[PDB]
């Protein structure tokens, strides 16, 4: 799993 | 002086304003302010898939949008202040001021972002993009950086917005590998523009207990929308920590290698829909479960999938009570920036996550059981029907990452 | 002299009767016999059983005992084990490569892992044996004659081959002779052991062994430990999603290759196709490659008669009281000699360390032919095992590991 955020 | 160790009093808040809230083995404090952004994260999760119709997935990081808020707070007064406080269920950590939760959310991050010898990466960056023209309050500065390494890059929004928009973008994607791009719409960002807080969060791991690419296989994914589309099935059979609540809801806890960071699924029935479990997400609920999970031997199905997703945080938020800080009238953020300019108020904000579930992660591996024979009558998990999940880490109780697959479908 | 030394002249082999690349071709005889043999086996048992045993151990024992064989006992045995397919023309030629192929086995200087043989005779203490064969056994065999006294202590006599055969196995392989098969009128015992163990080229760590409930076919679970490893293995997926995985020993010169079949699929459909060549494809389309690998923790022992499929195989004389021809054994004493029968019994056990495995072959002249033996217990989900030489395409166990209860 690959997870982002802004 | 390193924050991570240090005590409450080596760390002078000196904030402009205060609010005082009403009435394991870990750290007490860091333990509440988990439950604190927990809270925000279901009923703000609620609201936003309310919002939102029920085929389209969801997703987003309630840490990073607590973290975000929690840096605008720092300057915040008033009935902004306590708006902020109540919204994002800070207030909710009984008599304790304000100014004490940054000194926790300092602790929260230490942990959170260790970056210790460890295996799962989790990374987090923050930073603030104020005209070079302007001057902002020292405190504010200092304190933005000392609790959540924020630094103050001075850019031309007067001049060159443009110009001042794409090195934030640039730095967002270099901070989320690429992954989260033009976080701010051209649209915003002008002359007019003085400040540009932004969060960000990054996470990669490995799953502890590998998917055969060989076992991948396409399976029929039942929409909310009663029909049905081919997606990419994961098959793989073992020990994860599960549970069967309420209306046979099915919970799911699959660890990633390191066991700091999972990801859990919300699976309801075929009978059920996930609406209605939405609904009945409660902050004490969704405690209850998870507290409740057990070591089992079951059968996971579970589809490969990219979601992106991308809103205004806006709408949503005051609908949750969060309205000085957006009202050019009523906002209330003295602390930010110094001499006159007192009434400086939050035009936007927006929130853009990423995340891709597969095999490896990072098509060259295979796995092999030899002499294996399981339980005939064993419990199964097939994820073929919208479903919730979560990133957390455990050990701090945090949710990372939230959303909805309502379609992993192609 | 030295054969592993020597040439095919340096060796005055005077068999009384008769009928480098060769050294291969009669390793790939040996392995036609293996699966052949296997799969005769593998019907006198329950698709679920467990199934262990040493077939180049079989192919030694048996080939010791053509020294003194004859007309059609001698064909036949030279069919049966297909050592009639190796590029030659005399029945006594082929014991020459054997004792090359078991020297190049069993006489390596790197010796990584350990890899030992021991072959013996017994004669009863009163009879006279032919002198030619006496000498050619221990020299092609290293099997020396031992004396024993089958007319009045058949039984001190079975007790004391199956205790020389428990030396050369560690303890592994104890009672490979039971109990009646053994009396006043047997004439001789050949014998073969062999014995392995090799340390995993990547062993396995005891932190990630786990307990895991397995399930019988026909009944309830018993508690089992599975190994856990992550790492590099020549592998391969292939027809109807049987996995053929290699397990190579510290050296790389023997390795342990396990074949499961796709999940719900049953191994004896498998087991039906097996063949050398087939045996081969497989280890050909393996790739290196990043996987996981889950084995349980175990051992598994196996004995059994021969007599029945080899007699299925075409060894028919050779058991005969009556057809039997095995003229240059007995010089003076008591001719007329016949196989009453033939006993195996095979040990493997595997760890985190590695593997250990053993096994040993008897051949009873004259004696009493002990019904089948047994000894029964369904499993579930088995898989094959292979434990070979690489260098000489050698099997040296082979079988199916239902049971990882122990
Ligand atoms: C917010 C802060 O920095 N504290 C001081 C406060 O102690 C002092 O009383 C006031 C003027 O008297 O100036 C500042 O507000
Ligand atoms: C509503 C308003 O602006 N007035 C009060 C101000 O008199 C007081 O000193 C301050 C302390 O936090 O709170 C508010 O700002
Ligand atoms: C007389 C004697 O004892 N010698 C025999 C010889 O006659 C016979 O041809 C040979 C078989 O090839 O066996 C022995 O050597
Ligand atoms: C068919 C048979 O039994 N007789 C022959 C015998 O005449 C011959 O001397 C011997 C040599 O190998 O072979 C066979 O035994
Ligand atoms: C001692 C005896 O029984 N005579 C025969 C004779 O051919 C020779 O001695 C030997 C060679 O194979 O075979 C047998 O021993
Ligand atoms: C530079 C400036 O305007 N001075 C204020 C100061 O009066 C106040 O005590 C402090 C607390 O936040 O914030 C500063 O920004
Ligand atoms: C590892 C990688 O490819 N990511 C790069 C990193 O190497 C570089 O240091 C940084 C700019 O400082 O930009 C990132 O996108």
């Amino acid at each position: 799993s690959e997870a982002a955020a802004s | 002086v390193d924050i991570c160790t240090a005590k409450p009093r080596d760390i002078p808040m000196n904030p402009m304003c205060i609010y005082r809230s009403p009435e394991e083995a870990t750290n007490r404090r860091v333990w509440e302010l988990s439950k604190a952004n927990s809270r925000f994260a279901t009923t703000f999760y609620q609201h936003l898939a309310d919002s939102k119709n029920d085929n389209d997935n969801i997703f987003l990081s309630p840490l990073s949008i607590s973290t975000a808020f929690a840096m605008t707070k720092l300057g915040a007064c008033n009935d902004t202040l306590q708006q902020l406080m109540e919204v994002f269920k800070f207030d909710t950590i009984s008599e304790k001021t304000s100014d004490q939760i940054h000194f926790f959310f300092a602790k929260l991050n230490c942990r959170l972002y260790r970056k210790a010898n460890k295996s799962s990466k989790l990374v987090s960056a923050n930073r603030l993009f104020g005209d070079k023209s302007l001057t902002f309050n020292e405190t504010y500065q200092d304190i933005s950086e000392l609790v959540y390494g924020a630094k103050l890059q001075p850019l031309d929004f007067k001049e060159n917005a443009e110009q001042s928009r794409a090195a934030i973008n640039k730095w967002v994607s270099n901070k989320t590998e690429g992954r989260i791009t033009d976080v701010i719409p051209s649209e915003a960002i002008n002359e007019l523009t003085v400040l540009v807080l932004v969060n960000t969060i990054y996470f990669k791991g490995l799953w502890k207990s590998k998917f055969s690419p060989e076992n991948t296989r396409k399976e029929l994914f039942y929409k909310a929308d009663g029909e049905s589309c081919s997606a990419s099935m994961m098959y793989q059979e073992g020990k994860f920590r599960y549970r069967r609540v309420a209306e046979g809801t099915q919970v799911l806890e699959l660890p990633f290698k390191g066991d700091d960071i999972t990801m859990v699924l919300i699976l309801p029935k075929p009978e059920k829909s996930l609406a209605k479990v939405e609904k009945e997400l409660t902050p004490e609920v969704l405690q209850e479960w998870l507290d409740e999970l057990e070591e089992m031997m079951l059968v996971v199905h579970m589809p490969r999938f990219r979601i992106e997703d991308g809103f205004s945080l806006k709408e949503q938020l005051q609908d949750m009570g969060l309205v000085d800080l957006f009202s050019p009238e009523k906002s209330k953020l003295p602390g930010i920036v110094a001499e006159g300019r007192d009434d400086l108020y939050v035009s936007d904000a927006f929130h853009k996550a990423f995340l891709e579930v597969n095999e490896e992660g990072s098509a060259s591996t295979a796995v092999v059981i030899a002499g294996r024979s399981l339980n005939p009558n064993r419990v199964t998990f097939k994820a073929n029907r919208p479903f919730l999940v979560f990133i957390r880490e455990v050990p701090l109780n945090t949710i990372i990452f939230m959303g909805r697959v309502a379609n992993p479908c192609v």
